[PDB]
């Protein structure tokens, strides 16, 4: 397929597999997950300019306020988290493997 | 698949307007005026055959009306043009607005040496028709046969026969 | 499946060729066994509340029946009227299609020839 | 069939129990040579 | 390319302003000097105030990402929808203050 | 090199985000994002999407890693590290960056030009300046009518706002 | 359950940024315009199933000016053999590939 | 709500002169006698070529030239 | 909370997922499911302790990345088809992607790892919402991309939910986690007809909703969330005891009660497409379902009956719970299976 | 150039189509220089 | 059924909440005046 998209589809994969491998914070989660919305932006971005195609160029702005939104929620419950134990570790979140 | 067919490149040489933007932009409202025929047949032309292999003469006409009109220009208003044009030329958005006395001026001597009146605010934005002896190209676009669509649903709706026929409900 | 026919008119619960189908008649079985699941949901809302079954609330309980045998009108018509829609296209793609439907010859049993398995 | 019968059953003997998953995995490889015989699909493809 | 020249240009002599701020001084053999705060050394305090502010700037930063093509919006032949969906926005940004205001939010940060 | 502008950015943007995704730190994530942020950006600026990016600069680092980095501070306990004197605290970071830089030219090796040559990216790929668009952009028209056209999603977005607004009021005042 | 809402009350919601042949602002057209023009006009009506298999040369002249795939490997196959026969030396460019005719308008 | 209104530009101003003029902002363009006049600058801005039409032999109103006296006038957008 | 903000937050939570069901652009899919999510959070952390936060915190990341996934799906099908009709999709990557996303958002295995925990962390009706509710959109959008899901995917992905749906079953006490699993289980059976025929599939959920939360508002009912907890019902209210019980072998699937009709149905339907195996071996394992969840059924209406002194005092006030539509879901999930050719309807 | 290669044809349309396709920027400026097709696709995008 | 690693849980409590400070600044000298602060936010 096309070259640069491969890119970004690779930036995107690294991203998930970050957010798909924790390592201690749940705000590293947060920023895994918000790489892949800069990816998502991204290679939305270039498709619709690439293509000429006028009424899409709104659709990355909605994309960008809606998960700038659902970040801004995650950041509550990761603050939430965070004054339930003190630290934002993710092993301090299993409490329901009972 | 096919072979693309293209023009030769006798086919593409034209006397070409070799003028800057400035001064395509000075005389813009007068080429307007004067050349709006071969210039409106062309870009029915382009606009219908939407192809450009197929408008090759309109556009040498459109070329060649451009070239009359600027020697025209060129035989009784040189100077007032020239001097139009540089202060146009001058600008970096090449405004209108900064260069009225030597539009006047340009505007005074060619409608007394030519007649041309310079078009109106609303004139050279307006839809034309144009009067054309080409045919009508019928598939501009090439389309092939459609394909015919699925068959509607006609008559009147009978009740289903004994019922559902779910393996034992008799309605 | 038959998704495409109720999409050139979206969202009609009952079309207007729902109207050529006989209604369901008030004495339908259906419509009273959704009755009878009105009376049942009628003594369970007592039940439950700890009320008298039979006795409390009968305004409550008939408008229970009441309730699911107006529903249940409304979905026998849908019902009958999907059924009808399903075998008039069945019929019309049966009319359509000749070659994919042929009639197959009828052979008496004088000529069709079964192996006999004995048991013995 | 009676062929991937007793190689499953000898798989449940190396397994790690013994005679149970002789009775499990060769009859599971009785069914597929069972399946390559008459046909059978498992995920089968929609038809109708 | 005249903007990447020049962004280059800033960036190489911030970078280089804080190469000499920091190199110059260090020529000195001054002395090595021994044992280089309000609270002692406890934990830092987390405010919920200072989130939540951040928090409605985020949003209303997002309001004001709709906002912006507002001065192109102007130019539409449609604009009876156009001033409809604007006054829409900035009317739903101030019944997001509103709320915020009515619900004790702008409170000790006001 | 400098036809192929984009594919470099792209790679800086792909390597940006191996950076931040094995996760040193959230702090140093944030950096490595915010720089990710800033290439990938000048991805979309040099297609001539230039609001979009001015939005990423403006929306996405300027709000939302601002955001996350005010969180981010205010959790995740600071602690020293090295600060010996100025060849340490300063040249190892000169060091570090010229070890970063030079693995961005090294990653352009003769095993990459295998992928660059054989499938020529540059030559055809911008072609978002072919022909005339005229006294516009197009991109800006397409963004400026959401206000026209786009009605039902002005509408659920700013509804998406005011409900994010009353739920972030309720999720964190934990009562 | 698709509740086909926008077609029963008569309303458009969201059909205008569907596709790239829609109603643009200022009569914009895509890149491939007419080709997805051709490709819906094509499709419409027979159904998926039909027209994955009867309106296939209109898909793939869409996704191919969508994507140039075919486009970018018959230009990588000439600027190849091209870089070929100027390494082996039996081509030179001419003047008007090194940028030395002062072109046409 | 004379005596509310004079409580209120008394205790809270700001808010006041903020509701005020933004209740002007909305009540105010669907009274003013200028609204259509933006439409028409608007839609009378050509952006785009004026393609002509092929002459069948019947459209009196529309103008072979853009100087004939047929086809839509700016002149009340010269004079207003 | 404040009943208007609960109001509108709700009524958030139902257009989302309406916005989700109505819409023909993929961005407004998106769009739904991001204000679904974000307008459920509240529901879930209704009460504020720290099992409510670490529950909506779960949800929230795999619901996110579920999110993410979708956009992916959508942006691959604008590069593969240059358009956004909600219809098939024109890539198998588009495809995989879609369907792994729809999967996380449903709690499918093996991405089903947040059900049980989710459920468990948050209240009942909240639970109840994130069991019935929100399962309507992705199965709205399986419903609309089905001549594009992968068969072998699809039938993995629902004989993996089904097996682990089931086996999940066992080990367990706390009842929300007994009803995460068989959501699990009855997602896979919704899912594995999809492709054969989806008004199945509507006909499961809408008889798996109508039994889900007859059994959510029987727990709510009696303030109920262990089996340990249900079982001194019977010393409280006698008739609450029989109707969670026959409920409850409803929705295993057995007759002549209403949850034998859609797994009846389902196997009637994959048996027309030549696939015997299939339907056998997931029924198999739905009475696995049937094994746990009789167990339970014993446990409640049977065997461990023991009560406290405190009965007594309890036995002088009647319920002021808003049972509501108890009777009506009670009757509809055990008396429906004489009704069943109405499944037209959903045609 | 191509004529050592077998099986070419100059002027093929990748297209089923003969009607005109707008051409790609590699069409036109592909066997150019450098610095034409910088101009040619970064030149506005670059403009100051 | 307990096996090994899970006879070590114990249950959830029955309402499901569980079992769960100020600043203090020191303003030192650097009029001279030292404030011992307890700030609360
Ligand atoms: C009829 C069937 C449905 C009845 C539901 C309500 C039952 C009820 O409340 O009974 C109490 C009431 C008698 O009680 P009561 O003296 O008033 O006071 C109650 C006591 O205080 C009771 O004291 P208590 O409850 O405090 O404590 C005792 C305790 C003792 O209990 C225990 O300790 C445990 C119980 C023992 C173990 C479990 C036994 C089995 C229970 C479940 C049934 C399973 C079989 C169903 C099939 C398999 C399902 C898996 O519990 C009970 O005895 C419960 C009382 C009710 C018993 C019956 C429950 C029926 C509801 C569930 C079945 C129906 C729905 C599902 C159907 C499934 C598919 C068929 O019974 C009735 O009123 C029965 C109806 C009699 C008159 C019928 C008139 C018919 C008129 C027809 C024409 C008019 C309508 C026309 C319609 C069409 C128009 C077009
Ligand atoms: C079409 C789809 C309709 C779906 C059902 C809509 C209603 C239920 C859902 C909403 C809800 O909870 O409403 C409250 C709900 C009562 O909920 P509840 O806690 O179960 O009631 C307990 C006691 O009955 C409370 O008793 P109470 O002491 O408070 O006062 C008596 C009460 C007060 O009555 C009123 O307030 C009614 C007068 C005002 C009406 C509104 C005027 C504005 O009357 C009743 O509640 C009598 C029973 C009403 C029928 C309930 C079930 C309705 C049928 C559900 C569909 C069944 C489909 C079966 C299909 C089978 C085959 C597939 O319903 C009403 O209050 C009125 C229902 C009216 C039904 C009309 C049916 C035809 C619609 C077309
Ligand atoms: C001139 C103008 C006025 C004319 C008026 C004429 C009538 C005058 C009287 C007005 C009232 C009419 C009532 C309906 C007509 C009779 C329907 C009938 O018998 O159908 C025979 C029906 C089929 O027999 P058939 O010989 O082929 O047809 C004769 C007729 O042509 C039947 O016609 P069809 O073949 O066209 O029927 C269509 C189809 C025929 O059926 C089929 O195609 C076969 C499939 C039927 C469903 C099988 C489901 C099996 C799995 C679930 C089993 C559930 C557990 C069983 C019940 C547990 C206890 C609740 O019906 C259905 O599929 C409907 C579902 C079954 C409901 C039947 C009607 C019930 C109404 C009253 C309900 C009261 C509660 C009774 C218990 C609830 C269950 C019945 O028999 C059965 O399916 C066996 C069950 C017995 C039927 C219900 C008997 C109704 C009277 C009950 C009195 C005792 C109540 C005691 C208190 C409550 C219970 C504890
Ligand atoms: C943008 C703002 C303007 C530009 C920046 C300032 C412009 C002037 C730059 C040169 C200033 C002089 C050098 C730095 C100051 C040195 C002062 C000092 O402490 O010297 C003693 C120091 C140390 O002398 P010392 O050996 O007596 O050390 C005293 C300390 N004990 C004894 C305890 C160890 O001298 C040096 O370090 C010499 C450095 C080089 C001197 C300058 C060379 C030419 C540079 C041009
Ligand atoms: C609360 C919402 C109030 C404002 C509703 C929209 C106002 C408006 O001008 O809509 C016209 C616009 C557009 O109508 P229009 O008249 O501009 O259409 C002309 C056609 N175009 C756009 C191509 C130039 O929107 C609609 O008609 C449909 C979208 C909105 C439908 C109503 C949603 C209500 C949601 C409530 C919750
Ligand atoms: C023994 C009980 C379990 C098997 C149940 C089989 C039911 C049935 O209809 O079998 C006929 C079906 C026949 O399927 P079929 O008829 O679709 O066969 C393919 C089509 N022809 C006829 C052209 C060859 O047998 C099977 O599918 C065999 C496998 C049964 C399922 C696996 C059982 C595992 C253990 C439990
Ligand atoms: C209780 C019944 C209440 C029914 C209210 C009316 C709802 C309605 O009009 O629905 C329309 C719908 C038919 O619309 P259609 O577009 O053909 O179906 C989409 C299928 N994917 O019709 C339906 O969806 C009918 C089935 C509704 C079943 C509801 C109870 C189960
Ligand atoms: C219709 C047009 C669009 C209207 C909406 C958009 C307006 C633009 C500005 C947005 C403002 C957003 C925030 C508004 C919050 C209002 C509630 C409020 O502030 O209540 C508290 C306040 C008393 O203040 P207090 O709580 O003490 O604060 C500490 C400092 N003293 O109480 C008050 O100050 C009372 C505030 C309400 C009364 C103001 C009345 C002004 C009337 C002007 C004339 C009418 C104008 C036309 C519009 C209709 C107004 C009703
Ligand atoms: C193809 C299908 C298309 C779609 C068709 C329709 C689908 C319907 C899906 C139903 C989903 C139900 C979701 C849950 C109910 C939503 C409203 C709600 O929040 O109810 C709970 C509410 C919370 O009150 P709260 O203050 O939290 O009480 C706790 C104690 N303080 O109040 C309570 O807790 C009160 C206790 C009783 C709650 C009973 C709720 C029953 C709702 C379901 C009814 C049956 C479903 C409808 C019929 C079948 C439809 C398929």
């Amino acid at each position: 397929m096309s070259l640069v998209y491969m890119n970004i589809m690779m930036a995107f994969t690294v991203s998930l597999t970050g957010l798909l491998m924790y390592r201690s914070h749940l705000m590293s989660s947060l920023l895994c997950l918000e790489g892949m919305m800069l990816s998502l932006f991204i290679l939305a971005t270039l498709m619709i300019l690439n293509s000429h195609f006028t009424l899409a160029s709104m659709m990355p702005i909605i994309l960008l306020v809606f998960a700038a939104c659902e970040a801004a929620l995650g950041l509550s419950l990761l603050v939430m988290v965070s004054n339930t134990y003190g630290t934002d570790y993710v092993q301090n979140l299993n409490l329901l493997q009972c | 698949p096919g072979i693309v067919e293209l023009p030769s490149l006798e086919d593409l040489k034209v006397q070409e307007v070799k003028v800057s933007s400035s001064v395509l932009k000075a005389a813009a409202h007068h080429y307007g005026a004067q050349c709006d025929k071969p210039n409106k047949e062309f870009m029915l032309c382009r606009w219908e055959e939407k192809d450009p292999r197929r408008c090759l003469e309109e556009g040498k006409l459109v070329n060649q009306c451009a070239l009359e009109f600027f020697r025209q220009i060129k035989r009784h208003c040189a100077e007032p043009f020239t001097e139009y044009w540089t202060c146009i030329d001058y600008s970096g958005l090449q405004l209108f607005r900064r260069c009225r006395k030597e539009q006047a001026q340009f505007d005074k001597c060619v409608l007394d040496k030519l007649g041309w009146v310079r078009p109106d605010l609303g004139e050279l934005s307006k839809v034309t028709k144009v009067k054309t002896d080409r045919p009508l190209p019928e598939n501009p676009y090439h389309s092939r046969a459609r394909p015919e669509p699925n068959p509607e649903v006609e008559g009147d709706l009978k009740p289903a026969r004994h019922g559902s026929r779910l393996f034992f409900w008799t309605m | 499946m038959m998704t495409g026919r109720q999409a050139r008119a979206p969202l009609q619960f009952l079309p207007d060729e729902a109207r050529s189908l006989p209604p369901p008649k008030l004495t339908d079985p259906r419509l009273a066994y959704i009755g009878f699941l009105g009376y049942c949901s009628g003594l369970i809302d007592n039940a439950i509340r700890r009320r008298p079954v039979l006795s409390a609330g009968l305004h409550r309980q008939f408008l229970y029946i009441t309730s699911f045998v107006f529903v249940g009108y409304y979905l026998l018509k849908r019902q009958d009227y999907m059924y009808a829609v399903r075998d008039h296209d069945m019929f019309s793609y049966i009319k359509s299609h000749p070659e994919d439907f042929p009639e197959k010859d009828k052979k008496t049993y004088r000529e069709v020839f079964e192996e006999f398995h004995p048991v013995r | 069939p009676l062929n991937y019968l007793i190689g499953g059953c000898a798989g449940g003997l190396t397994l790690g129990i013994g005679a149970a998953a002789c009775a499990y995995m060769g009859l599971t490889a009785a069914l597929v040579k069972m399946g390559q015989l008459e046909g059978w699909k498992v995920f089968a493809e929609p038809k109708v | 390319m005249n903007l990447m020249i020049t962004l280059l240009t800033n960036f190489t002599l911030a970078t280089l302003l804080v190469t000499i701020a920091f190199w110059l001084p260090q020529l000195n053999v001054y002395s090595e000097k021994t044992s280089p705060d309000p609270m002692g050394s406890a934990r830092l305090p987390f405010s919920m105030k200072f989130f939540l502010v951040a928090i409605t700037f985020l949003l209303f930063d997002l309001e004001i990402a709709l906002l912006l093509p507002l001065p192109w919006a102007s130019q539409t032949t449609n604009l009876n929808t156009m001033l409809t969906m604007a006054l829409l926005l900035i009317f739903l940004l101030a019944v997001s203050l509103a709320y915020e205001w009515t619900q004790k939010g702008l409170e000790w940060t006001e | 090199m400098m036809t192929y502008i984009v594919f470099i950015l792209s790679i800086i943007f792909v390597m940006g985000f191996v950076g931040f995704s094995s996760k040193p730190s959230p702090i140093y994530g944030g950096l490595g994002l915010i720089v990710s942020g800033g290439v990938g950006c000048g991805i979309v600026l040099n297609f001539g999407g230039s609001f979009l990016g001015l939005m990423v600069f403006l929306i996405y680092l300027g709000g939302m890693m601002v955001v996350f980095g005010y969180t981010t501070a205010m959790a995740t306990e600071q602690y020293p590290e090295v600060w010996v004197s100025n060849k340490v605290v300063l040249g190892t970071f000169i060091t570090g960056l010229l070890m970063e830089f030079l693995m961005v030219y090294y990653v352009l090796k003769d095993k990459e030009v295998e992928i660059v040559f054989k499938f020529n990216g540059m030559g055809d790929w911008v072609i978002y300046d072919t022909g005339d668009s005229g006294f516009f952009s197009e991109e800006a028209m397409g963004i400026a009518a959401l206000y026209s056209y786009g009605t039902w999603l002005v509408i659920v977005t700013g509804w998406s706002l005011l409900i994010g607004v009353v739920v972030i009021m309720e999720i964190t005042r934990g009562n | 359950p698709f509740f086909d809402v926008q077609k029963k009350l008569g309303v458009d919601l969201d059909h205008w940024m569907t596709i790239q042949s829609a109603e643009q602002p200022h009569r914009i057209p895509a890149r491939c315009h007419a080709f997805e023009k051709e490709w819906i006009e094509c499709a419409h009506g027979i159904g998926s199933i039909r027209a994955e298999k009867e309106c296939k040369i209109e898909f793939e002249d869409f996704r191919e000016c969508l994507l140039r795939q075919k486009t970018m490997k018959r230009l990588n196959a000439i600027k190849r053999q091209r870089d070929k026969l100027i390494k082996e030396g039996k081509y030179t460019p001419p003047p008007h590939h090194s940028g030395q005719e002062d072109l046409r308008p | 709500v004379a005596a509310f209104l004079k409580n209120v530009w008394a205790k809270e101003p700001v808010l006041v002169a903020s509701f005020a003029i933004a209740g002007l902002a909305v009540i105010l363009p669907t009274l003013s006698p200028y609204t259509k006049y933006s439409l028409m600058i608007n839609r009378a801005t050509p952006y785009n070529y004026p393609v002509p039409l092929r002459d069948d032999g019947n459209m009196p109103d529309v103008p072979s030239h853009p100087q004939d006296p047929q086809g839509p006038s700016l002149e009340w957008l010269k004079r207003l | 909370m404040n009943p208007i903000i609960l109001i509108i937050i709700l009524m958030t939570v139902m257009l989302g997922t309406i916005i989700v069901m109505i819409s023909t652009h993929w961005l407004l899919i998106w769009i739904g499911f991001e204000m679904n999510m974000l307008a459920i959070i509240p529901i879930m952390m209704k009460k504020h302790n720290p099992r409510a936060t670490e529950a909506s915190t779960k949800y929230f990341l795999t619901q996110s990345t579920a999110s993410m996934l979708l956009m992916m799906a959508i942006i691959i099908n604008l590069m593969f088809s240059g358009q956004w009709t909600v219809m098939k999709l024109f890539n198998p990557m588009a495809s995989m992607l879609m369907t792994m996303a729809l999967a996380m958002k449903l709690g499918m295995a093996p991405f089903h790892f947040w059900v049980p925990e989710v459920t468990q962390g948050i209240p009942l009706s909240s639970g109840l919402i994130l069991l019935t509710w929100q399962k309507l959109a992705p199965m709205s959008v399986l419903y609309q991309i089905l001549p594009s899901i992968n068969l072998d995917l699809i039938l993995t992905l629902s004989i993996l939910s089904i097996t682990i749906g089931g086996w999940g079953g066992l080990n367990q006490t706390q009842l929300r986690k007994i009803m995460a699993y068989s959501s699990i289980a009855h997602m896979g059976w919704m899912t594995a007809v999809l492709l054969y025929n989806p008004t199945m599939t509507l006909l499961n959920l809408i008889i798996y909703i109508i039994m889900t939360s007859t059994m959510f508002t029987l727990f709510m009912a009696n303030s109920t969330t262990t089996t340990l907890s249900l079982s001194h019902t019977w010393n409280k209210a006698p008739i609450m005891t029989i109707l969670v019980l026959i409920t409850l072998l409803s929705m295993g699937g057995l007759p002549p009660l209403s949850g034998f009709m859609p797994k009846w149905m389902i196997i009637q339907e994959m048996t027309k497409n030549d696939s015997i195996i299939l339907p056998t071996l997931m029924a198999i394992t739905a009475l696995l379902n049937l094994y746990f969840y009789m167990r339970l059924t014993y446990s409640t209406a049977l065997t461990m009956f023991p009560s406290t002194n405190n009965m007594k005092m309890k036995w002088q006030f009647p319920t002021t719970k808003r049972m509501t539509l108890l009777p009506t879901m009670t009757v509809l999930s055990t008396m429906l299976l004489p009704l069943t050719p109405i499944l037209s309807i959903l045609e | 150039i191509m004529k050592d290669v077998p099986g070419w044809k100059v002027g093929e349309s990748v297209f089923h189509t003969t009607r005109w396709v707008t051409p790609m920027m590699g069409e036109l400026y592909g066997l150019r220089t450098g610095e034409e097709i910088l101009s040619s696709t970064y030149g506005f995008i670059w403009y100051t | 059924y307990p096996t090994k690693e899970t006879a070590h849980w114990k249950p959830p409590p029955w309402n499901d909440v569980d079992p769960p400070s100020n600043l203090t600044l020191n303003f030192g000298p650097q009029g001279v005046l030292r404030l011992v602060m307890e700030l609360s936010g």
